């Protein structure tokens, strides 16, 4: 850290292409790091100031915490104070200071993430999953006391990602006087209701509104006397060590390659900034202001105003907050609506398996059951549905386990509604369903498509439907995100982690195929993650001049290393002549037999065993969404009509000759605006009609761009340079 | 009526030369006649760990 | 468990799971000795911890638990007993059988 | 804005603008911009002592609930196709604003209701002037910024039901705007005879084959042209009533037409076929003979039944056609 | 309207003798609206159609 | 604008930023935008001199009408896709560009064509930085005032005839800007060989499957990789050039380049075959084997067939393919 | 895959080969039968068209 730039000398030491190999598999810093302690005096500062001058060095890249970033604009603020005892001053006059967010916490402002928050998550998931991974005793109770000194945001994912009862977060403390009578309650609520797995979250953090910290044993202690045998896991440094997630991986990665830019393109004009993360867009915040606003959060605990430190926190925490607080309130019966409101829902998962289809549709049911309305599982898709009649209720005690569950329950696959049409939309009639979810793929999209046109044919399909987009391969038009896709990543990054270390007498290069359908997305992300040589997909040209050039980059790199095996990533669905097969036979003829080239197939088990925290978090944002939307009164039959028992379920009437809808009131009885596609644009949740984005869609199962993903991989692996000599 | 938790068919790649894990999956999908399917998994010489 | 309920099976015999443990077996009764068929242990090798379950009985310690768990064998049919657990938890089965 | 302007060319007090210039709504608050409107209509007109006396001169009634009176709250939610037929004469310009207002509330209080459309007409030379006025509270009242004009429905929604409404002001300014072509010059006399008859003719132009289910009549002005029982016999007339329409009938001040309508609607079905008739007898006259009062002279062959009464405000409804 | 009427020994009194229907006919075709009648026909569970 | 500050910026005279100012097109005018623009440029830059030079030193040839005299009009306005490999080291910057428009408005001379695409390739550092100076003047020259850009084909139309023409300029600054997704960062170095190499990269990627039917070459700076005989050669390999593609050679000096230019274009096929076989033996290393030269090395059966030749200046066909 | 079963057959009893004449199944020259019919036919199809 900042020792080494104190005391800069042999502290300080040249960095080449081949020093940083592997790196984005490994974690923490090989450059090593330390506490800000003597760079908190002005004398140590006039030191790191010397070193950088005297050693030449006219650029400096601060990755860490709130600490770290605050030292850093305090050396920009006092670097115009230069005492002399040269060229050397007017040289380095200005300093250029650019700043990374490394921090567990996700403390820092101006940015959505910082690069460490999401792994962490995962490590404290990692463990609440064993603690779930095991049936079920009568009197349990488990306390996790997760890190995070400065931010509630770690506590509250974890809170949402494991389904916990209660949390203790620093932005919104209970009162000192109740807490533990509360804490109690809310327990015992969900016990009532059938939960035996009775799980507390208490941060680093963890206080109450009279600034008194609240310790995981307190917390012990409220359980015990509740006549619960509860076990407190503590995760300690685990929490900041292993390898980066998916995220975090394509997080530094990028922010890393701006942070070089952003030195390149600075002026003293121009402000020294933070590089930080928005609407899944990299920004350039300015140091003064993020340290600033960071400041301000922890004044406003300190000063005991914890509305105005809620308040000070992105809508990324304010609605993860909420999403948390709604389902912990689910069993309230303050949701409940009045009887002749009460519908009955279905979901059905249309196409091949995610392990996000069980979290989805428990929350899913949770919301729904919340407000009297009956759940309804079509089980195994459409043909479930039409050749058996496959259709299952759900209820409170059926949802148990399924946050932490992958595949599907009830069955997914992807048939369609086209198979029997006239079956599917006599079953609709006969359960009387109200609304329908369709978690799934492309078929998941295409059946709300086919369902909707359906409308005109079979009165019965005039429901509010929608498609909640889950696949592995991001393939589903309406949305930038489909659920289970980060899992998958998640999947790969580690599979090839292993491929890599089994490449250093049995294998060298080795060509990893990604199964992400039609589409390069997956195939391009998972390239930039595991710092593949070659990425092939459908929307880039293979032939004997590309594959020349990428056997030409493997020899010129391969010619070079002394931690080595390189990898390749081929999408499943690429060429019909080089595929993972042809590419990988001549790789191994290359160079007259000069490496041992080998194929990898993860295949089906891109699906993952368990949703990670992203895909817990979506899954839940998204499934209550799609609640609000399909069991939205505005959408749902008039009660105060002199409606016909019939004219309520065909959902119009003929008043005075003219065919009436039942809801609008309108004499046309079909609104194309009820079939919709609930996905992600930005950080915004958006409903789409299918209509009209089956017009926009592609008959290759669907305009789009991650091309930035495939710039940045090529630079920092060989092909760039190689590219440009 | 029972649980549905899945089939596997484990295959060395050393058994057959000729019944390859694809052929025999390919011959499974065939004799099966569309009352289920058959899909291989070759993770490959990565298994070390 | 699912090797047991399997293996006995096979070789031609009802199994029955004794429910929450020791407490079962004092308590006795199709609540929580149930007879178990080789498609109810399905997928058992990935769960964790106990679908039976286990409980600590305070009256099994005694002559008192230990006689009405014996009735209960004896009126469920059961002519054998397969304990699978800890330290006590086996010298209590040990402590049944000289008893 | 533009209102003001035209406010004090049609010799109007400037209250009114006022009125407009402090009148702000805030879908911030709880209370909908409806009571929102009534509260600040109650407050700078200071209606209070209006409102208090026409309900002490009325056997005491509740004015300020009417609706929410007689019928029960499913009753009162299913009516959907509102007519007020004019402004009392007995009640000040914003103490008929809000009336129009209380009424529109009432009409709101559920969440599951089927969208309502409320006609209201500006008869007369004395309120066809506060048309536009109205027109800027009403969408105040409702909101329509959702997606004014000088000229169509204000839609929005209305009420503690936070019900869809579409409020219609068929008035004279509006007429001669549709005759014209929407050209700039509308300064010509219209009749408030030839008035009723072109809105009769939009009517029967637009096609629409709904029914009126609640009939708003009261004390008009030109009691010549816009006589309360006259307005009856038209729509009865003109099969524009629903099979089940509710008539309710309101003022301070009673009259002649007041017995006359009472008499009629109260009727015997001998004793309308005689009303009818003799009204034909003495009434028409060659000169006389063209006018709407002797081309759809209103229908003997219904029946009414008194739903509610208290000192000249009444409510009956269509209890039965007999052919 | 869903017009669908139960009949019984006693409803069939007189017809013999009478003229017209006492049921309604017009030459309406279910074509007007397939998905209305074959809802109509699931709901009264008609097992035959003359 | 921005251009006149990219130019003194890499080093360029201010006499280049001068002529952006002083040139504007009349349009309205009888005489056509590009013979407009080409006229500017002989003023400001005095090309006089120089032209009549490059004619004399050629032996008197007609460097203002290579194309218009060799072919008939039918010939010269059927020529669709040309491709500019370069420009001259022997002429100014603006002799070059005026070269471009000249040829250009020759292609031009009718109002009976279909539309003509030209490819300008800036190869070397030395005129590189002049791409968008050349853009601007383009722009003007064909009027893109139909519907300039960082990147891209400017289409307008052009010469004595309005024939619609798409003119692509392939530099390493818009190289730059496609490796990097157009990030504002493109200060990277790139090598001509790299270049050459990511030009096709760039026709395989792009889908391009038209036959270049006139090929401009001359010798341009940077001959270790910018070599004509090279260029041709690797053309030739590509499957590029139409089965009847001219090939147009203009330069001053005469190097020994011209002479394995001159004696492999015009060698009988037993000469072309050892050409290339020796330049293989001579010349390939396992250090130097990636070069492209080393994989698109020519073909000794394509045949041609003298056309032209006036000093230093000369034209051959493609007169057939033995096989 | 027939060939590579008849190979394995036997615990590698024989040695099976595959064997692909293709487009050589077309020939060089027409045989006599083609020659007669090709005869034949086109004299029956002239006679037909004209």
């Amino acid at each position: 850290g900042y020792t080494g730039l104190v005391k800069g000398g042999d502290m300080l030491k040249e960095l080449q292409w081949q020093d940083v190999r592997g790196l984005l598999s490994i974690g923490g810093t090989i450059i090593g790091t330390a506490r800000c302690k003597e760079f908190r005096e002005r004398w140590g500062r006039l030191q790191a100031c010397y070193n950088m001058v005297s050693n030449g060095i006219d650029a400096l890249v601060v990755c860490g915490g709130d600490g770290s970033l605050t030292g850093a604009d305090l050396f920009r603020k006092e670097w115009p104070e230069l005492i002399k005892e040269k060229e050397q001053y007017e040289t380095h006059r200005n300093l250029t200071i650019v700043g990374l967010v490394g921090s567990i916490d996700n403390d820092m402002c101006g940015t959505d993430s910082t690069i460490g928050a999401y792994s962490s998550l995962e490590r404290i998931i990692e463990l609440v999953d064993y603690i779930d991974a095991t049936a079920a005793s009568h009197s349990r109770a488990f306390v996790v006391e997760v890190m995070g000194r400065h931010c509630g945001w770690l506590g509250l994912m974890s809170g949402i990602a494991t389904g916990a009862d209660y949390i203790f977060i620093p932005e919104r403390p209970p009162s000192e006087s109740n807490w533990k009578d509360d804490l109690k309650k809310v327990c015992l609520r969900h016990r009532e209701k059938g939960r035996r797995k009775t799980t507390v979250i208490v941060a680093e953090g963890a206080i109450d509104d009279q600034l008194n910290p609240i310790t995981s044993e307190e917390v012990k202690d409220v359980l015990v006397e509740i006549g619960l045998d509860t076990r407190i896991t503590r995760l300690g440094h685990v929490q900041r060590g292993g390898a980066p997630c998916a995220f975090d991986r394509f997080l530094a990665t990028v922010q890393g390659v701006d942070a070089v830019r952003a030195v390149l393109e600075s002026t003293p004009a121009i402000p020294s900034p933070v590089i930080s993360i928005l609407e899944n867009k990299i920004v350039r915040q300015p140091l003064v202001e993020s340290v600033a606003q960071t400041k301000t959060v922890s004044a406003a605990i300190e000063a005991k105003d914890f509305d105005k430190a809620l308040q000070l926190r992105d809508q990324e925490f304010a609605t993860s907050y909420e999403n948390f607080l709604s389902v912990s309130k689910y069993d309230d019966g303050s949701y409940l609506v009045p009887e002749s409101s009460r519908l009955n829902i279905a979901i059905i998962h249309v196409g091949a398996p995610t392990s996000a289809l069980n979290p989805a549709t428990r929350v899913a049911t949770l919301n729904s059951l919340a407000k009297g309305h009956r759940v309804f599982a079509i089980r195994n898709g459409f043909a479930g549905l039409i050749r058996h009649g496959a259709v299952r209720e759900l209820n409170w005690i059926d949802v148990e386990d399924w946050h932490n569950t992958g595949g599907s329950e009830i069955g997914t696959n992807r048939s369609l509604p086209s198979d029997d049409m006239g079956t599917v939309a006599y079953y609709f009639q006969q359960y009387k369903f109200d609304g329908l979810i369709i978690i799934g793929g492309f078929e998941a999209f295409t059946a709300l498509y086919e369902l909707d046109a359906a409308r005109a044919q079979y009165p019965i399909f005039n429901i509010p439907m929608c498609c909640l987009p889950a696949t592995v391969s991001n393939n589903v038009p309406g949305t930038e995100y489909s659920l289970g896709s980060d899992t998958c990543l998640n999947t790969l990054s580690g599979y090839c982690d292993a491929v890599k270390q089994s490449a250093s007498s049995r294998r060298r290069t080795f060509v990893v195929e990604v199964q992400g359908g039609y589409s390069g997305y997956l195939a391009s992300y998972a390239g930039l993650i595991t710092g593949a040589l070659a990425v092939y997909t459908p929307e880039n040209p293979i032939n004997l001049q590309t594959v020349q050039e990428d056997i030409e980059l493997l020899t010129r790199t391969y010619e070079e290393d002394d931690r080595s095996g390189k990898i390749f990533i081929h999408n499943e669905k690429a060429s019909k002549v080089y595929t993972t097969d042809l590419i990988a036979a001549i790789i191994g003829e290359a160079g007259k037999g000069r490496f041992e080239s080998r194929t990898a197939v993860p295949g089906h088990v891109q699906q993952g065993k368990s949703p990670s925290s992203i895909d817990r978090v979506n899954a839940c944002r998204l499934a209550i969404k799609c609640c609000n939307f399909i069991e939205d009164a505005n959408f749902q039959v008039k009660h105060n009509a002199n409606l016909s028992a019939d004219e309520r379920h065909l959902r119009f009437f003929y008043d005075d000759g003219v065919k009436t809808s039942a809801v609008s009131g309108k004499s046309s009885v079909i609104d194309d605006n009820t079939s919709v596609v609930i996905g992600i644009q930005g950080s915004e949740v958006t409903f789409t009609p299918v209509k009209q984005l089956w017009e926009n869609e592609t008959h290759h199962k669907w305009n789009v761009h991650w091309e930035q993903l495939n710039i940045v991989s090529d630079l920092l692996s060989g092909r760039l340079s190689i590219r440009t000599t | 009526g029972k649980t549905k938790s899945g089939r596997l068919i484990l295959k060395s790649e050393n058994a057959s030369k000729v019944l390859t894990t694809e052929v025999i999956s390919t011959i499974i999908d065939d004799e099966a006649s569309g009352r289920f399917d058959s899909k291989t998994a070759i993770p490959g010489h990565v298994q070390q760990g | 468990v699912r090797a047991v309920v399997r293996a006995g099976i096979y070789k031609g015999c009802k199994v029955f799971c004794i429910h929450e443990g020791y407490e079962g077996l004092v308590r006795g009764g199709e609540k929580y000795i149930k007879e178990t068929q080789w498609h109810d242990v399905r997928g058992w090798l990935v769960e964790g911890g106990t679908n039976i379950g286990t409980a600590r009985c305070k009256e099994f310690r005694e002559r008192s638990g230990r006689l009405k768990a014996c009735k209960n064998m004896i009126d469920m049919g059961i002519d054998a007993l397969i304990v699978c657990g800890g330290d006590g938890s086996l010298t209590g089965a040990d402590r049944f059988r000289s008893e | 804005d533009s209102i003001i302007r035209d406010l004090e060319r049609e010799n109007v007090g400037p209250e009114f603008g006022e009125f407009l210039n402090t009148l702000q709504t805030d879908l911030n608050s709880e209370k909908p911009p409806i009571e929102q409107v009534k509260s600040q209509l109650e407050t700078h007109f200071n209606l209070a002592h209006e409102t208090q006396e026409f309900s002490r001169k009325n056997d005491n009634a509740p004015v300020d609930k009417l609706l929410t009176n007689y019928y029960n709250n499913y009753e009162v939610n299913v009516l959907e196709f509102v007519l007020q037929m004019g402004f009392s004469r007995d009640l000040s310009i914003p103490l008929n604003v809000w009336f129009v207002l209380d009424m529109i509330s009432q009409l709101s209080t559920s969440k599951q209701d089927l969208p309502l459309d409320y006609y209201l007409v500006l008869n007369n030379s004395q309120t066809g002037k506060y048309s536009d006025f109205v027109r800027y509270l009403i969408y105040e009242a409702v909101g329509a910024e959702i997606h004014l004009a000088n000229r169509g429905p204000i839609r929005g929604n209305v009420g503690a039901g936070d019900r869809k409404i579409t409020f219609h002001l068929l008035c004279k300014k509006t007429a001669r705007m549709i005759l014209v072509g929407d050209d700039r010059e509308t300064d010509f006399e219209m009749s408030d005879r030839s008035f009723v008859t072109l809105l009769l003719d939009y009517y029967q132009r637009v096609g629409t084959t709904k029914k009126i289910d609640l009939l708003l009549l009261t004390n008009n002005f030109d009691t010549n042209m816009n006589n309360k029982l006259q307005q009856l016999k038209i729509l009865e007339s003109l099969n524009m009533l629903k099979s089940n329409c509710y008539v309710l009938d309101y003022q301070i001040t009673v009259d002649q037409v007041t017995a006359n309508f009472n008499s009629y609607v109260e009727g015997i079905p001998a004793f309308r076929r005689h009303e009818i008739a003799n009204f034909l007898k003495k009434r028409k006259t060659p000169k006389n003979a063209d006018e709407l009062i002797f081309k759809y002279v209103g229908r003997w062959n219904i029946c009414y039944q008194k739903k509610f009464h208290q000192g000249n405000i009444s409510i009956h409804q269509i209890s039965g056609y007999l052919d």
